[PDB]
């Protein structure tokens, strides 16, 4: 039994070993209590403002939409301390960990932005942090490994499986199942067992709340659509949440298409997977005919995950949100375009969202549309990877 | 069938506990796994717990993770696992056979169809490792419709509500977890918690088998002495397979020796 | 003749080849006009808010001052788009370049933060950017080289001399003396010939104006001191300016002590050099007995410059500001301390300011003092350098 | 003394222009530099412009930057430059000698003391490259007190106010800049701007010598034809030194040949 609904339609639930149920129930009770606690809310608000730097800017692009009827704004989560939206909910979860008397933190990371967020919050609030990260990601997102370690976090490379996010998630959960008495599992996305999809949404929803206020101030109306990339679903649900009841506002989520959906080398389970049970949830996943979990692929480590959070699967099912895919090459073009024409170096994850917005504009250049892209992170972590690609393909 | 019920009544009459080895089906290949299983039985196993290889086994430590990997390297699929199960049952008509499953393998082509396949090959119980009692309804319903015992876990910090649920919902045996964490021989658990054993009996639960970290005959004796009906050992058995991959004769000799000694300890 | 005073007491002036005087006079006239132009001010304010992310947070440190009577706040210029305070005045100077009908930008850079700022503003506002950078700095600040090039700037390594900031400055000025008809020289610090020290101060003074407002809001009083590192002087004069007439507020500038003042391997001309004429100004500089310009040294590329802006030399001369030095090792300790205890990775330049504030606290731990350190940039650019040091010295 | 005044009166009587080479003092060493300078004079130089090596020569392109570096590699200091100047003057009593200085070398141990040292060794003029007329007061005052001509620059886009200042403040010769940019032979300037030449004469300025990018006899002729009193060539001369470092005999032969041809072009 739970205080809050663990399901979004068919999707969600608490598919963990029995040993972990009390920890999830404890977390849910602590969240419900904290959400009603003016002191907790004031502490969280103070950190978001004075430590992380909220509210983040909403930037109107004025070169990349020239000659079209698209107006495009970027919600600048790249400006948050740490360099990505991941910092918002880590500050909330760290405060929950302290509220529950935990002294240690376990986290998984792919892009290393959740790892960096977990490490910085742990240094600030006096928690001992260990971070699991796939060995492939340790290489391709190396700047973040250095940042995590300088902040005193233990970073544990995971060589198992695909040596990417799925495998880091597996190791984090294995660890927690033995260490939950002293350690909080700071899950890094709006996925996993209840109550994580709900908590992560509630601790990310300032993204859309601020966006709505800022777009009303600048344009006097709501956006025609908000667009966000989907790795596990946190930045997208953070942007979407405050708009769900504004029926006129399109909600577009962008999954990684990798080398192309037809290659099978992608990370787009919402539109190309099928429902399964893994990582504590019932959700769309990439799986073999026999029900083995498939390895995903994306150029971007933060999107390289074979499932998706259950609230996205639900929003899709009822038609409230639409989901699309963007390939590695489309993302790289959007990355280059933003660098050269707006002077903003976006994370490769965020480049997927931008690539789709650029397609919406280019495909129908006389369509009047007011769009917001959630620029979920900055691309400092990606510059060595992007350099090596653009060199090899001869630019 | 009533294979667990018959086994526990026989063991009670003989005043002994059960010793139940775990192995991964198809590790290190189909033919060798079948020989390993025959050796386990010949050496005294009272029942079997058998793993179906799964891509992401999250209640398992490195020893059993690596068993899963060996089976996959040998091309083992769930379909081939059902063929093996049929062959085991055809040789051994009374031994209780339990499967260790991850939810997605059961849910995959339909829960009802999975349990129907189990019944047809003569499986007695299924433990779904990542389905807690809270999510168990469609699994336990399908299991009972097909005469399969659904197995539930009693963790060390089970409250009263959970003990009552596990006693009502489960059949065959109750899984008494030694400790938190994942499977592994080197991580030894607590002494079986008497209060849990006693409450499960008070609520008429299926008999308790203690598992996780049981790797020595002393731990088997301690479990039965504490009032558990028996003990399960996995990683300790799988370590003997892993150690002896190039020496199949030596593998079976060491498996026989270990299983015999673990069984002797159940007597108790 | 000029519209504004080119001198601060004895220091400053316009010591450039005659060919460049009309360009400096043109720049001064354009600045004076812009400072009175409500449209220009609105455009600059809009970019600072909606593109760069101002106001930047003022963060109270709550672990590093434990057990002392020091209260320490950090002004978070590390949160500005680009990752340093350099972005503020580049946005102002780029708008001036456009106002004067220039289509190209020349800049020097040391840390690469001014180079990054120049490149991003040029991508945004449609200018062609070339950046000079010493070959040593190209190596030790490599992340910023990658960032500048991805944004479409030409980065030209300078192998001459010490292959550091002085040499980049030399090449930028040589270039400008032939290209001033079409190119604006976006000088990156509060130094060089008039009107640059004045313009750079006026386009950085939001740092101190915001700091004053924020500290009044949080503490109800002014700081006892504000502390900033000094490379050429821009972040320090930006913090100091709005406090100059608040006679109670200490102004402390921190020069790089390098391997130690006694070694001669430092960058501390204000306190250890003597007045000379170089880089278009009369200012304190490191020089030989014969008047050759000495090579400076610092672990931090942004401080590795053998002179200093003339308004700092003036403030020192009258006793309004005090200047001190911090060595490489003291800066590295402050870097490590902030990472591990506050979850903020500071630029090595900014670490010099923090190191001095930590000394003010540690030396007199029962002295009641309210301090602000200008955290001028983030340390992403430095993580590979710091790693390699801490590894070699065996940590 | 009145060495420039005497030279220009002699040149006017002969109806020819001046050709004035530039070299860096002490490049590629003290002894070789002295021989180079004697060769320049013997080949027809009317006056000399001589650079004192400086660590950061910001009006100079790579050719002259590298001359400065060679002199420093030979350990050349300003003190050694003054010893050289004394020796040159002792051999050549009437040739005008001008120094190319950067401000810090003049300002270093006192402006007045610098110009006093110049007077004692018999220097005729000093051009301070990074001191515009706007900052020139203490430099030109000290120069005049010590009978040294302060040289000022007339750039291509000089306005009327600047022309008047340069005419009033300067003595010896007026430096007519060919183009924007820094020193260098490959970057050829515009044809000497007639309007500037004519205005300087209207305001009774010291006679104009055109410089920057003059590397050919055709450019010397063009300068005199346009009404300038002569031309200065630096990088073209220094390139001959750089080319012939291992061949001192060949260096002097090529220097003689070039200087002779440049001088012939001034005739004009
Ligand atoms: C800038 C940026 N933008 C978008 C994303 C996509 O993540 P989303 O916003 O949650 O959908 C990331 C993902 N980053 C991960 C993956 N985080 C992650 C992903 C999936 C499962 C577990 C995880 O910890 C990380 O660990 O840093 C990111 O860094
Ligand atoms: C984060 C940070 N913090 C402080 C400093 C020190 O510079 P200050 O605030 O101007 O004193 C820098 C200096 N950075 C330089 C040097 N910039 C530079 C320095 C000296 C002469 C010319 C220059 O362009 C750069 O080019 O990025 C910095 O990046
Ligand atoms: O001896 P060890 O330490 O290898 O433990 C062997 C256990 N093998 S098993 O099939 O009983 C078994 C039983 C339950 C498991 O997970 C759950 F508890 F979450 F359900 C996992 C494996
Ligand atoms: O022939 P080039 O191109 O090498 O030019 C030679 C010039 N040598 S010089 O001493 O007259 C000379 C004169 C003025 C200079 O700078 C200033 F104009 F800013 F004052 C620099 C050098
Ligand atoms: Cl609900
Ligand atoms: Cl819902
Ligand atoms: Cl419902
Ligand atoms: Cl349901
Ligand atoms: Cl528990
Ligand atoms: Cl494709
Ligand atoms: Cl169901
Ligand atoms: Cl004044
Ligand atoms: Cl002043
Ligand atoms: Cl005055
Ligand atoms: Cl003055
Ligand atoms: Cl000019
Ligand atoms: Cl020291
Ligand atoms: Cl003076
Ligand atoms: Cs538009
Ligand atoms: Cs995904
Ligand atoms: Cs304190
Ligand atoms: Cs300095």
């Amino acid at each position: 039994t739970t205080l809050l609904n663990p399901y979004f339609g068919e999707f969600g639930g608490m598919y963990v070993p029995q040993i972990l149920m009390p920890a999830l129930n404890q977390l849910e009770e602590a969240f419900v209590s904290a959400q009603k606690d003016p002191e907790f809310q004031a502490q969280f608000a103070d950190l978001l403002k004075n430590y992380a730097g909220r509210p983040t800017a909403l930037t109107k692009c004025q070169n990349i939409t020239a000659g079209t009827r698209t107006t495009l704004y970027l919600k600048r989560e790249d400006l948050l301390h740490g360099g990505a939206h991941k910092t918002n909910q880590v500050l909330g979860q760290a405060l929950l960990a302290k509220r529950m008397g935990k002294s240690e933190i376990i986290a998984e990371t792919g892009a290393g932005q959740h790892g960096v967020a977990s490490a910085l919050a742990s240094a600030l609030l006096g928690l001992k942090c260990r971070i699991y990260m796939g060995a492939k990601d340790v290489e391709r997102q190396s700047p973040n490994v250095f940042r995590m370690r300088l902040m005193g976090a233990e970073v544990i490379p995971v060589h198992s499986g695909s040596a990417t996010l799925k495998d880091a998630c597996n190791e984090a959960l294995r660890d927690w199942s033995g260490s939950y008495e002293t350690a909080h599992y700071m899950l890094g996305t709006a996925a996993g067992p209840h109550p994580y999809p709900t908590i992560v949404r509630e601790f990310q929803r300032m993204i859309g709340e601020e966006t709505k206020a800022q777009i009303l101030d600048k344009e006097g109306r709501l956006p025609d659509a908000v667009i966000a990339c989907v790795g596990g679903g946190s930045n997208a649900i953070g942007m979407f949440a405050d708009f769900i009841n504004d029926t006129s506002v399109g909600l577009i989520g962008v999954e990684p298409g990798g080398h192309g959906i037809e290659t099978g080398e992608h990370g787009a389970p919402l539109k190309h997977g099928r429902v399964g049970i893994y990582f504590g949830m019932k959700a769309p996943m990439m799986q073999t005919a026999d029900g083995q979990i498939e390895e995903s692929y994306s150029i971007s480590a933060g999107l390289d995950f074979p499932s998706v959070g259950p609230q996205h699967a639900y929003l899709n099912s009822i038609g409230r949100a639409d989901y699309v895919s963007i390939t590695d090459d489309e993302a790289l073009e959007a990355f280059k375009t933003l660098c050269r024409h707006e002077g903003i170096i976006p994370a490769l994850e965020s480049s997927h969202a931008l690539a789709h917005a650029l397609k919406m504009m280019r495909e129908q250049p006389e369509k009047e549309q007011l769009l917001v892209v959630n620029l979920s992170g900055r691309g400092d972590k990606d510059i060595f990877t992007v350099h090596d690609i653009l060199k090899a393909r001869g630019e | 069938m009533e294979r667990y019920e018959n086994l526990f009544a026989q063991l009670n009459d003989r005043r002994e506990g059960a010793f139940v080895p775990f192995v991964t089906l198809g590790d290190p290949g189909i033919e060798q796994s079948l020989k390993i299983i025959d050796t386990l039985i010949d050496a005294g196993a009272d029942a079997l717990e058998l793993g179906v290889p799964f891509s992401d086994p999250l209640a398992d430590g490195p020893t059993i993770q690596n068993a899963n990997l060996r089976a996959f390297a040998a091309g083992v699929t769930p379909a081939q696992c059902f063929e093996m199960l049929a062959l085991i049952r055809e040789k051994h008509p009374t031994i209780p056979i339990g499967l260790l499953m991850y939810a997605n393998l059961v849910f995959n082509n339909g829960i009802d169809a999975f349990y129907a396949r189990c019944e047809q090959v003569g499986v007695d119980s299924v433990l779904v490792a990542d389905v807690p009692v809270e999510e168990s309804a469609p699994f336990r319903q399908a299991a009972l419709r097909h005469n399969i015992a659904p197995i539930f876990i009693c963790p060390p910090n089970a409250d009263d509500d959970l003990l009552r649920q596990v006693a009502s919902y489960g059949r065959g045996y109750t899984y008494l977890l030694s400790r938190s964490g994942v499977t592994g021989a080197e991580n030894r658990g607590a002494l079986p918690l008497h209060h849990l054993i006693e409450k499960l009996k008070e609520y008429h639960a299926a008999p308790a088998l203690q598992g996780f970290g049981i790797s020595s005959p002393e731990q088997v004796s301690a479990a039965v002495r504490a009032g558990a009906a028996g003990a399960i050992s996995g990683s300790a058995i799988v370590k003997i397979i892993e150690k002896n991959l190039a020496s199949p004769k030596q593998m079976l000799a060491e498996l026989r020796s270990f299983v015999s000694a673990m069984k002797a300890a159940s007597r108790a």
